[PDB]
């Protein structure tokens, strides 16, 4: 629709929208990232070298300012899917890895 | 009037303000249909030992995008175009297990 | 040289040149293409898995 | 923040940095680097062929 591109080309308009800056308003105040691990199947536990293989979906949320609308003025759309690669994201990874795969498989939007 | 010039000018239309991160449904609650299939290669393994299955497949999708429209008899008869597939909307079917 | 580089400049030059193209003229007329292989080297044929290399 | 963002595109403005040149004032002074190895884990040693993997 022409209305849904004129609003994703506006809340990613990289003049007024930086991707690298966390959204933080006041000052100092923190960004709050709330965390939920799904488990779809535990592939494989591999005793011999001690590692744990699994297949999860790693759901996040947290608030970002900058990307506020007003519904009535965008035809009263009240949600939009942006990819994840031109937002600000959270660096959360997994921590105690091994092989050295600090992040996720696919990015979705 | 070579068919090269004219898909030239065809390319520079069709993405003239083509934004490739909206799904391309004139109305919102329009809803696009994704003809989807599989065309297997061949099967490549099946590790028992490790339960999992390999397979060398071509993934058919289809759909329909209203933006990228036009009158073959305004660009020399050009009927349909190559372009690569990372200028344009697609779906983000996933292989879930 | 500056003559080539000129040369180069002009013919890639993206305001009259596009490589998602075909170069073809004449309406619907197809591209001819030659295609021929230079074996260098047969690296090996793994018959347990049923792989060969070459290159 | 508009001021992080601002701090960042200023120090950044490529008319005024080039990350090309080395930072390196009075004639032919030095930039000096302080190194430090903090080890995370020791993943392996493979005997075999001779290799420490570590993170
Ligand atoms: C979209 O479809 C709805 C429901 O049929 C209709 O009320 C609305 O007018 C349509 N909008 C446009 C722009 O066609
Ligand atoms: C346009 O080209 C197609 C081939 O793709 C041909 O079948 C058709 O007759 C042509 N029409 C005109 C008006 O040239
Ligand atoms: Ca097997």
């Amino acid at each position: 629709t022409d209305t849904e591109e004129r609003l994703v080309e506006h809340l990613l308009d990289p003049s007024r929208y930086n991707k690298l800056i966390r959204p933080a308003t006041n000052g100092s105040e923190l960004v709050t990232v709330q965390l939920m691990v799904s488990l779809a199947q535990l592939i494989s536990v591999h005793e011999r070298e001690q590692i744990m293989t699994t297949n999860v979906w790693l759901t996040q949320e947290w608030e970002d300012y900058r990307l506020t609308w007003k519904p009535e003025e965008f035809d009263n759309m009240k949600k939009v899917r942006l990819p994840s690669k031109h937002i600000w994201l959270p660096d959360v990874v997994l921590y105690n890895n091994a092989d050295g795969m600090y992040e996720v498989s696919f990015y979705s939007n | 009037e070579t068919r090269a010039h004219a898909e030239e000018r065809l390319l520079k239309k069709l993405f003239s303000g083509y934004n490739k991160w909206s799904r391309p449904v004139a109305n919102i609650s329009d809803v696009v249909l994704v003809r989807f299939g599989l065309s297997i290669a061949q099967l490549i393994d099946v590790d028992e030992k490790n339960q999992m299955m390999t397979t060398n497949v071509w993934v058919k999708q289809e759909w329909h995008d209203y933006k990228l429209r036009w009158d073959p008899a305004d660009y020399e008869n050009v009927t349909s175009i190559r372009i690569p597939s990372e200028l344009i909307w697609r779906p983000d079917i996933v292989l879930y297990n």
